[PDB]
DNA sequence: AAAAAAAAAAAAAAAAA
DNA sequence: TTTTTTTTTTTTTTTTT
């Protein structure tokens, strides 16, 4: 049983995972493995946040795992509209104000960020790493060089 | 069939209020309010199951609001060569969360979370010497980090398990030593016994001196033991079709003994 | 309610200035400016671990720029069985960065990274000898390879896991010896102590011989001890209206110890 | 009460300044400065364990820095039949160090470790007549290998067991004889031991010889008889009502022995 | 601030030139001529790293011609439970190469290319006891394909480690044993490591028997100690307003030790 | 995404003298 | 009443595809 999180209507499903599994103090990929042995679907993925079937297992989850329940099924994309396929490019300034990822950082031909007006980064600067919050968190530090991501 | 209600009923178990019983309540709720660690030790078959058992039953829960259950008290017992894996899985759904698959670590981490929240003034562990001495460091810890009493209740045994860790031992040092019955309290609990424990359609009289040296023998002061010769007299009287207990069922009942 | 202002108030913790916190304070002070890597041994309840937290607390993080707070000392408690990985998480944490998923090898380097850039001039590793002997490897190459001196606290039992391994006995010979209370020092403690600690609406005189005498036996100089017995007899005495310690009241005490 | 006030105190012990006692403590001064080994020897109950006691407390360990005390006088009292384990533990807790689990081999070391940086300049072993005479080895290896004196104390009996080890006769065979009471010695004892041991509200005059050959005869010289005598008739009197110790109360416990 | 000047200087480390270094370099230069693997053991705190740096410096890499630049020995220290993919890793990147993502089986094949190329004459593995069993196979693949010889620098549990397996054993059996230092070449030590390690206005005169007799007792022969006791006493004796270590200091920390 | 397979440290036991 | 040793299961772990 989760403790649900603060909803944000413009959240993406990643972020809510993550906020569910920082809440309920264990990792993502941990909170992942473990819904997934929760449910034994066997379909559950770990890192791919949008599957069909999931979208039943989603459902599921939020009418019985939850002590209230949560919107995921809102959150969740289907087909999705100009889905990125690459790494997810974030903004440092709402990741670091509202803990929280945008559903709009997912789409292409959103390439500034509309509420600071700066542009979205897809790579830590000098360390040149990659740096999709998804798999390093909404925290906003660079996984190889633990440094905070600045735009 | 009446005889058969009244079998299922004797073949079952209920709490007797007890001098010894009432002792350790007010005992335990001064170490609840001062969070002091403290130690219960005694005999075997004398009261304190059962007393630990009615102390969880005295206060109960809280459920008020939206929140989770506000829980005072936790009382486990753990199974045998208990490691700190299995010490936190039984903490954690006691007081009704799911554990997950993970590891001790990570695990550390959601006893803590649920021990908060929850008031959680006091852990009741029943059968300490049945555990890794490894695991007293994790008991330690949840004592020293939390506002939380640890009472660690056992037999004669857990003495010689305790010296063993100069930092346990010191932690533990207050005592409370539960005993067994002699003199008018085992007079004044067979009165007891008989009136409430048995409702056999004709009185007894085990008060009675003739019969009452023979309880005393067959006993020996052990509340457990009063408990089974008296029980199982009742259903072996009733079988016959007895409405009481006769002397001869008693000498018959001891001399198993 | 008054009475229970003062329950919560007693039932918690402070820290009060002693001789053995001041000599303690300023031997590790000589340490940290040499860079020496020291032991320190002391008896359970002495109040080891409580001197050091105070250390952290004279000596606090600074910031003067944008740049990450320049943490002076660093001070961790490692779990039962403590393992390489969990050594290095406990660390990065207490300088307050979030360890990401991956392997020893990942965050032995990311724990270097911030070890650096901070001062971290010193590390004291509470309760030492609850750690696997395969970590002290890395305690050494921290203590070789940065200018950071290690002090190692424990109890007795230590010293039998240090002198298990020549090459951590070597590095860490230089020890200082926590004690217990005896003499004046114990008379002048239990003034302090109701000097202090204590400030129920009535004088308990607590230095008079007659109760001293009995603070003394029940206490036998450990500072842990004064702490529990004065603590819940205080919490006690308020309860039946009373409003000071009464001689039966630490008679009543001692009796469960 | 009163008279429970008086029965309380005189029930106990005091230490009394004698002849004897001051010679041994002088004698033991110059073994000390020189530090050689040699034995105290004398008859039982003329005080013997008690002159050891007071020189304890005349040189008492000195706490003024933070490093180990340094203990210059150690005094144990070895129990029956004592093996090579059983020393080493208790001149261990005599200096506060608590004793881990291990094999004689191990904390043999470790009781060296402990003799060396306090200053233990002499071991006094009492009961020296309770040792297997295999320990007499570990012994001579301490008094050999660092420089501390070693006292023996015993009885008559003690010269039985020495003469059996030649090695064990020839380093212990210096010596001093504690003796009994004669004399004028005894009568300004008795004078001593009305003034300062006993209090009673009247006067005694236990010097006057009517009653002064009464204790001659109970005691025979021996302190530890003069202490048993006077100490019961003061109970055996005050219990009466009386103020003094009556004749007839001298010559009643006297008739007992 | 001068005296800070100092304490930031004192602090700090240095190599100081001595017997036993040059004996060493001496002997490894034999070794790289005739590639020839070997051993090297001796005790804690004796200065066995700080030698193997020393040579290293003594033959710096050299770089005037096209191809990458060739250093002649490669030194390099394991983490702890060091694995095959880690020994290959810090070889790889001592030479200045960055390494890629990839299996054992894929820069294996890189670290022999930059093996290649570059002349590396000789390896020299510190703290060699801490290493994977598993991993003693690619050092000998290594020691065997190629013209290298492989130091293996440990303590005396190294040897305990190597005859666990046969092919490694008769490998490395060549050994040079370091040694700690006594009698004159202690003294002059002493009287070296005043002249060029310490900077003091006022000569302190530590050759002097009186004082000689106390850094003995302290050091016991490990130069390890011996640096600590003096440098330390420096930094304390500074700190107090000293021109020169007074032997109230060198007695104050020896009693540390 | 996941599991297996065991190397190795630890803990009574009972036998003599 | 002590001293090996000695044998075994249980285990937490560690990586590899
Ligand atoms: N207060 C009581 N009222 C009625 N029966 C009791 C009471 N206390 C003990 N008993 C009887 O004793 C039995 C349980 O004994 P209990 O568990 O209290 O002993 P125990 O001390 O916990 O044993 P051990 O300490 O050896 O585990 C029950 O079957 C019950 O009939
Ligand atoms: N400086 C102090 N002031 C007041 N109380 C103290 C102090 N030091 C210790 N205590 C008492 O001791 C308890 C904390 O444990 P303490 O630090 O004494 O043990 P410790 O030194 O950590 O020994 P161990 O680590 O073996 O448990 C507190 O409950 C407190 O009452
Ligand atoms: N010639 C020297 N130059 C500088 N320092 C020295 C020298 N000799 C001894 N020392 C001091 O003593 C220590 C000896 O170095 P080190 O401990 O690395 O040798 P080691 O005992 O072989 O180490 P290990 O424990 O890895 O075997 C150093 O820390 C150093 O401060
Ligand atoms: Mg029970
Ligand atoms: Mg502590
Ligand atoms: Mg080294």
């Amino acid at each position: 049983w989760l403790f649900l999180i603060k909803p944000y209507e413009g959240e993406s499903l990643s972020h809510f995972l993550g906020r569910f599994r920082r809440a309920n103090h264990l990792s993502a990929s941990g909170l992942g493995t473990l819904a997934g042995i929760g449910a034994i679907v066997a379909r559950w993925e770990r890192f791919h946040f949008n599957p069909r079937p999931s979208q039943q297992e989603l459902e599921a989850i939020a009418s019985v795992v939850e002590v209230d329940a949560q919107r995921l099924a809102q959150m969740l994309p289907p087909a999705g509209v100009g889905m990125q396929h690459e790494p997810i490019r974030l903004c440092g300034a709402c990741y670091a104000e509202s803990p929280c990822h945008r559903i709009e950082w997912q789409y292409k031909s959103v390439w500034k960020c509309d509420r600071h007006q700066l542009k979205i980064l897809a790579k830590c600067p000098n360390c040149q790493a990659p740096f999709k919050m998804p798999a390093l968190w909404e925290d906003g530090c660079c996984h190889r060089c633990r440094m905070p991501f600045a735009e | 069939e009446w005889l058969q209600a009244e079998i299922a009923r004797l073949k079952g178990k209920s709490i007797v209020p007890l001098q010894q019983v009432k002792t350790l309540h007010d005992w335990l709720d001064g170490k609840r309010k001062a969070r002091k660690s403290c130690r219960v030790v005694g005999e075997s078959r004398t009261g304190k199951t059962v007393a630990c058992d009615a102390y969880r039953y005295r206060h109960k829960p809280q459920q008020e609001a939206g929140r989770p259950p506000t829980v005072p008290v936790v009382y486990i017992r753990p199974h045998q060569k208990c490691g700190p894996k299995d010490l936190f899985k039984k903490i954690t759904e006691y007081l009704k969360y799911r554990v997950t698959k993970g590891t001790v670590s990570d695990f550390r981490d959601r006893t803590i979370e649920v021990l908060k929240g929850c008031g959680v003034e006091m852990l009741i562990i029943d059968e300490a010497d049945r555990l890794k001495p490894e695991t007293f460091a994790d008991v330690r810890d949840i004592a020293e980090d939390l506002g939380i009493a640890v009472v660690l209740v056992g037999t004669d045994r857990l003495d010689a398990v305790i010296k063993r860790d100069e930092q346990v031992l010191e932690r533990f040092r207050a005592h409370l030593r539960f005993g067994k019955l002699s003199g008018e309290d085992f007079k004044n609990t067979v009165e007891m016994w008989e009136q409430m424990v048995l409702k056999l359609p004709v009185s007894s009289n085990l008060k009675s001196k003739e019969m009452l040296r023979i309880l005393t023998s067959a006993t020996e002061g052990y509340i457990g033991r009063l408990d089974e010769i008296l029980r199982e007299a009742a259903i072996r009287s009733l079988s016959r079709g007895l409405k009481k207990i006769d002397k001869a069922v008693l000498q018959e009942v001891a001399k198993e003994y």
